[PDB]
């Protein structure tokens, strides 16, 4: 789950994903058309009363 | 052929995965070329074949369009397993040739089984130009991979990248290794890869800029 946006990262033509330190995907390439789109989970945080 | 000797000079670092990383000091464990290793400087004017011992790092500094392809195989004679790659400039075909086709192998210019007819694009691609190859067998799929370079010396000072090129999923028990010349003087380098742990340095681009061989000297072990 997450939001998607356009990417300024220049993927090499043989690359598909982009990985993070905790083995989660940072950016992915769309399989239909060749464009690079980012991966970022939706807004969350703690709630204090 | 003349068997000279040259050190590898921190050349042959390659991309181990199809994953974009940026500004991460990632440490991999793949079959790399060890730093400062005795590669060979075969001067081909004369001819038995070379071993394929867990991957062959191939380099050649020719510009006159001489180097063509290789005969990655096992026994290359007849009637045996004989699944030998007939790797060429553009026809990367896996024909069982039995005996040696194209007469004795020099690429003159001027039945059993009929399977695995793989055909692909032009495999390779103004004073000097050096071709760098890192053919590994690996797990079933043979990986063949090429990078360009600008300046040409006897494996000069510098770092390069890989840019993987093909991923042919065919080839069984390759132990012996050949090389095609162009005859109507080659001077190609051969290095042998070993399983070692590397520490690759990326940047803002997707580009391996530096690498550290984690078992060369104790300083590199401290760095890793
Ligand atoms: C590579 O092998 C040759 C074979 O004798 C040897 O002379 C040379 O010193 C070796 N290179 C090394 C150990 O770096
Ligand atoms: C990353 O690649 C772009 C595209 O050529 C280049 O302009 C930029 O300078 C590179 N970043 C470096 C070398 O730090």
């Amino acid at each position: 789950t997450g939001v998607l946006t356009e990417s300024n990262k220049k993927f090499l033509p043989f690359q598909q994903f982009g990985r993070d330190i905790a083995d989660t995907t940072d950016a992915v390439r769309d399989p239909q058309t060749l464009e690079i789109l980012d991966i970022t989970p939706c807004s969350f945080g703690g709630v204090s009363v | 052929r003349t068997q000279s000797y040259t050190n590898s000079f921190t050349r042959g670092v390659y991309y181990p995965d199809k994953v974009f990383r940026s500004s991460v000091l990632h440490s991999t464990q793949d079959l790399f070329l060890p730093f400062f290793s005795n590669v060979t400087w075969f001067h081909a004017i004369h001819n038995p074949a070379l071993p394929f011992n867990d991957g062959v790092y191939f380099a050649s500094t020719e510009k006159s369009n001489i180097i063509r392809g290789w005969i990655f195989g096992t026994t290359l004679d007849s009637k045996t397993q004989s699944l030998l790659i007939v790797n060429n400039a553009t026809n990367v075909v896996i024909k069982v040739c039995e005996f040696q086709f194209c007469n004795d192998p020099f690429l003159d210019v001027y039945a059993n089984n009929c399977t695995f007819e793989y055909v692909s694009q032009p495999f390779l691609m103004k004073n000097l130009r050096e071709f760098v190859f890192k053919n590994i067998d690996g797990y079933f799929k043979i990986y063949s991979k090429h990078t360009p370079i600008n300046l040409e010396r006897d494996l000069p000072q510098g770092f390069s990248a890989l840019e993987p090129l093909v991923d042919l999923p065919i080839g069984i028990n390759i132990t012996r290794f050949q090389t095609l010349l162009a005859l109507h003087a080659a001077a190609y380098y051969v290095g042998y890869l070993q399983p070692r742990t590397f520490l690759l340095k990326y940047n803002e681009n997707g580009t391996i800029t530096d690498a550290v061989d984690c078992a060369l000297d104790p300083l590199s072990e401290t760095k890793c």
